[PDB]
């Protein structure tokens, strides 16, 4: 459990084990007092990279959870197929409805 | 991109529809049930989208 | 037991012992004529400071009969966060309905 008042707690583990929803609240709850008594050992710019790697990598848990209702993210753009030779490759404009009932 | 990735997205009940209405519905994630303070998506309804 | 019609008996108290619904019938229901034989000790315009201080604190009690309807205030402008060195604050422009099904 990170606590958000010390930048030398805060890890890329200790956020993406936290939840999305419970990483709300945690940050909402946190001291006003800054403790400067133990910085993070890369800086105060280091703790900012640390911190915001585990919520991008917490989106790709997110997205596990929600794999039941979106579909498989087809290719976009143009120059990626399997048989080139005889058939180009498609791209969605992707302005439709990923939704599974 | 702090306030990018943060949101409240509730869980669809099982054989229910989409949420389409923040105004009515409580699983859109629009509804005022939802709009916490510090967020996007309550910054989706005080700025009006 | 507060009284309307003689200038001396309002305090604080005796405003806040009846509630914001019992409040608009014997206001509405009191004597047209004032009794002025022993007036209020502060002078007649000193119970005015005495009696308005127990509404919008009978708001505060229809807030509380309404915790369980309207929502917890948020903070309508910035500023109000427990980490701004890492996360900005927001703050609620509260147009919405507080209103919980």
């Amino acid at each position: 459990a990170p606590q958000f008042h010390r930048p030398s707690t805060i890890t890329a583990d200790n956020v993406r084990a936290l939840g999305m929803r419970g990483l709300v609240l945690a940050t909402n709850n946190a001291q006003f007092i800054m403790d400067n008594s133990y910085p993070h050992p890369h800086g105060t710019q280091g703790a900012v990279r640390e911190f915001l790697r585990g919520q991008a990598a917490a989106l790709t848990d997110l997205g596990v959870t929600h794999a039941n209702n979106t579909f498989a993210p087809q290719p976009m753009f143009a120059g990626d197929a399997a048989a080139e030779w005889l058939r180009p490759s498609f791209g969605l404009k992707r302005t439709y409805s990923p939704f599974v009932v | 991109y702090a306030t990018l990735q943060n949101m409240v997205v509730p869980e669809i009940a099982p054989g229910e529809e989409c949420p389409s209405d923040p105004v009515t519905d409580p699983a859109h994630p629009l509804h005022p049930a939802n709009l916490v303070a510090n967020t996007v998506k309550r910054m989706f309804h005080n700025g009006r989208v």
